[PDB]
RNA sequence: CCUCCUAAAGAGUAACGGAGGAGCACGAAGGUUGGCUAAUCCUGGUCGGACAUCAGGAGGUUAGUGCAAUGGCAUAAGCCA
RNA sequence: ACGACCAGGGCUACACACGUGCUACAAUGGCGCAUACAAAGAGAAGCGACCUCGCGAGAGCAAGCGGACCUCAUAAAGUGCGUCGUAGUCCGGAUUGGAGUCUGCAACUCGACUCCAUGAAGUCGGAAUCGCUAGUAAUCGUGGAUCAGAAUGCCACGGUG
RNA sequence: GCCCGGAUAGCUCAGUCGGUAGAGCAGGGGAUUGAAAAUCCCCGUGUCCUUGGUUCGAUUCCGAGUCCGGGCACCA
RNA sequence: CGCGGGGUUGAGCAGCCUGGUAGCUCGUCGGGCUCAUAACCCGAAGAUCGUCGGUUCAAAUCCGGCCCCCGCAACCA
RNA sequence: AAAAUGUUCU
């Protein structure tokens, strides 16, 4: 909520300070952060795939949705609807609250963290990392996990370009590299 | 959002070592205690320190010095 | 290793040969068999061909092998596999 | 109980809890303690927030976890490139530090395979 | 088929076969050195020597697109 | 018994002509109501790889149809509830 | 020249197989502090107290002693308290990175030891197989020789037993 | 739907008229042999096939069907 | 070129038998026993399952074709 | 119960 107010008044301001956008809707916002653990190796056993998602849950505070597997492969010894991911589309107050737990508490958690990557936004503006340890928020208890889980958070925006994108991520601190 | 089988969403204070009093909407449920935050956790020293270090001809000049 | 307090080691005739070569910047890689002898600043630039027992590796002295010995990029033994 | 990154052991003695840390070992451990002004004795357990506080600056002070792993690593690879004795050693997977290794190089060779 | 034949023997042959003054570089002989695959010099018309990292100095023959590449990026070697 | 072609643009049309299938399956895979739109490709991104899952763009039915082929199918006959 | 002198390299290589050792896998243990008890030796281009510096290997000054005198040299297991509580652990120390010390013209190939960091394998070992009948085995240390330096080897010595 | 044979420890098979797990073999260890067989000890591992029901629970005892073997009889 | 069967670790056989689990004996390799080789004991490696297409989620497995093999019938005048 | 053999000339 704090972040999204902030947007309002400050980055948008900073946006269109930077670039000289025309409309006040022009400028770059984030539209959705979706959340997916691909947990893969569930096909083992749905628990596993259970505690993924409750480990997601607990991460970001919706439940998540576990994605089936969409066509068949024998690589990896997968079937078409099989339970072989979990997301969390997160939108709005609650999104921008998950925002800001991450980088503001969450992302200095990360274990031998140097910043992110800023070469890492798709073409069309939207960024991408993946934790390698979930433990990183502190949503998780670490006496309870069993497994050393992570996920990958997807920063979906408006931006037309990456430069765009980034500027806007920039303005919501982010540290890059 | 759909009623009672999400986890309870509570805003909490979250609250590191150095003076950073963060209230936050999270589903810890017990009020948390970090180590570090964006206004602490270095990624504008650290950076700047690390880069800081290779050299060897220095190095040689500091063990003999002529 | 050698002592902090009896300075790093350098063959005299290397040091002399390295130093006329400094003095000229004439290049042309220097023969050397005093594999034993640390890597100087003022070397740096320079060509020395390191003696291997064999043949004389040149290396050509880069900033980042001053505190070592010539005879650490000049290896001896000649292994490729079983 | 975070420290320098990584967590660390509730129950375990600190100069042993603290050894837990990727660059403190007993001695290291020791010292931290020192400076922090807690006994080698008491657990994490029984440890106040203002007390830890300290312990992790201490901690700070010297090049730990990450940034230690971030050295050695960087260390390593220039020795590579350098392609010195060592270097070669390190590349191929041998003992660098003048070992034999007609026999007895298990450690830096790996499991023998025939 | 005959002449199949003779070819194999021959290849045979070659198989079977198969199973330091050189290259004084700049005024100074016996420098660990070898012979390019690009092009391979014998008396050739003038040569050249990338003083490489590992295996000393390799020659090139003079008038290469390798070791003109090389020369562009770094002349020192 | 079914599909195509042979078959000469209605139907039909032979050959020990050329190609493949069927001897079922489903109480949902039927009925209906509401909704949704594919294969593939690029860039990115925890283990995750050429190939699982997630972002967006290109793509525009190349897919799908419980199974052969043909003809169909977005109003979808495809996929969800 | 299959003789001789020199420099550098090699005898230390490493898919691998065997021998003999050491260290381990731990609680009859480790780690920490306190404290007791040896024997045998060696030593002048040597051994090198005390005092000072150095976390330490060691450095500085420097007596003493060709040594029942002085030095190497505080024996270690043990014992007494504390802690760890069966974990790949406060076991284990390999490995490797960094910083060093000493010796010696010289420690790159290729020395040892130190410090900090790193913390493999290994949780008692398949077939098979060796040693030992008493102060023996087992275990714990200590010295010597050669040796500038460099032993887990060898040769001795005692302790526990 | 005519009859009758067989469904458990890893495998091959015995067995109480209501309260429990037993053999030979295979697997683990040991004893033995100079070595290996054959011994010989010892442990071990099982919702007695699944599910309702009588009842205090019940391989045990009733209601509920596939698979293979032999014979006899039907079948437009 | 008409009918079947087969091609799998160096050899021989299983598996295919109705796709997703590579097994058995001999050999090989490394140990051990022995004086030494045998025999025996222990441990280990080894296979794009003729090849090429295809079907597929995926093939050793199902289907086609081709390569080699083994049966076989190739007749009545 | 089971235990085969030992390259030639000295
Ligand atoms: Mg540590
Ligand atoms: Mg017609
Ligand atoms: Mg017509
Ligand atoms: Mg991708
Ligand atoms: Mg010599
Ligand atoms: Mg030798
Ligand atoms: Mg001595
Ligand atoms: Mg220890
Ligand atoms: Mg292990
Ligand atoms: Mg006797
Ligand atoms: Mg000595
Ligand atoms: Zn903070
Ligand atoms: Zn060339």
């Amino acid at each position: 909520a704090k972040l999204h107010d902030y947007y309002k008044d400050e980055v948008v301001k900073k946006l269109m300070t930077e670039f000289n956008y025309n409309s006040v809707m022009q400028v770059p916002r984030v539209e959705k952060i979706t959340l997916n653990m691909g947990v893969g190796e569930a096909i083992a056993d749905k628990k596993l795939l259970d505690n993924a998602a409750a480990d997601l849950a607990a991460i970001s505070g919706q439940k998540p949705l576990i994605t089936k597997a969409r066509k068949s492969v024998a690589g990896f010894k997968i079937r078409q609807g099989y339970p072989i991911g979990c997301k969390v589309t997160l939108r709005g107050e609650r999104m921008w609250e998950f925002f800001e737990r991450l980088i503001t508490i969450a992302v200095p958690r990360i274990r031998d963290f140097r910043g992110l990557s800023a070469k890492s936004f798709d073409g069309r503006g939207n960024y991408s990392m993946g934790v390698r340890e979930q433990i990183i928020f502190p949503e998780i208890d670490y006496d309870k996990v069993d497994r050393v889980r992570g996920l990958d958070i997807t920063i979906t925006t408006t931006a037309k370009s990456d430069e765009e994108g980034r500027a806007l991520l920039a303005a919501f601190d982010f540290p890059f590299r | 959002m759909k009623k009672d089988i999400h986890p309870k969403y509570e805003e909490i204070t979250a609250s590191c070592s150095c003076g950073n009093v963060m209230k936050i909407r999270s589903t810890v449920g017990h009020d948390l205690n970090l180590d570090v935050c964006s206004k602490c956790h270095p990624f504008f020293t650290g950076k700047q320190r690390d880069v800081a270090t290779g050299g060897r001809v220095d190095r040689f000049n500091k063990r003999f010095n002529i | 290793p050698r002592s902090l307090k009896k300075g790093p080691f350098i063959d005299l005739h290397l040091l002399k040969k390295v130093e006329k070569a400094v003095e000229s910047g004439d290049k042309k890689p220097l023969r050397t068999w005093s594999r034993r002898s640390t890597i100087f600043p003022n070397m740096i630039g320079l060509t020395i061909a390191v003696h291997n027992g064999r043949q004389h590796v040149p290396v050509f002295v880069t900033d980042e092998m001053v505190g070592h010995k010539l005879g650490e990029f000049a290896p001896t033994r000649t292994y490729r596999g079983h | 109980a975070r420290i320098a990154g990584i967590n660390i052991p509730d129950h375990k003695h600190a100069v042993i809890a603290l050894t837990s840390i990727y660059g403190v070992g007993k001695t290291r451990s020791k010292a931290i303690l020192a400076a922090a002004g807690i006994a080698e004795d008491v657990k994490i357990s029984e440890l106040s927030e203002g007390q830890i506080d300290t312990l992790r600056d201490e901690v700070a002070k010297f090049v730990v976890e990450g940034d230690l792993r971030r050295e050695i690593s960087m260390s390593i690879k220039r020795l590579m490139d350098l392609g010195c004795y060592r270097g070669l050693r390190h590349r191929r997977g041998l003992p660098v530090r003048g070992q034999r290794t007609k026999t007895n190089a298990r450690t830096r060779k790996g499991p023998r395979k025939p | 088929a005959e002449e199949q034949d003779a070819a194999a023997l021959k290849q045979l042959q070659q198989k079977s076969y198969t199973p330091n003054g050189r290259v004084v570089v700049e005024g100074v002989g016996n420098l660990m050195h070898h012979i390019a695959r690009c092009c391979q010099p014998i008396p050739g018309d003038e040569i050249v020597g990338f003083i490489t990292q590992g295996r000393g100095i390799s020659v090139h023959r003079a008038d290469c697109e390798q070791l003109a590449e090389l020369r562009s990026h770094a002349p020192e070697r």
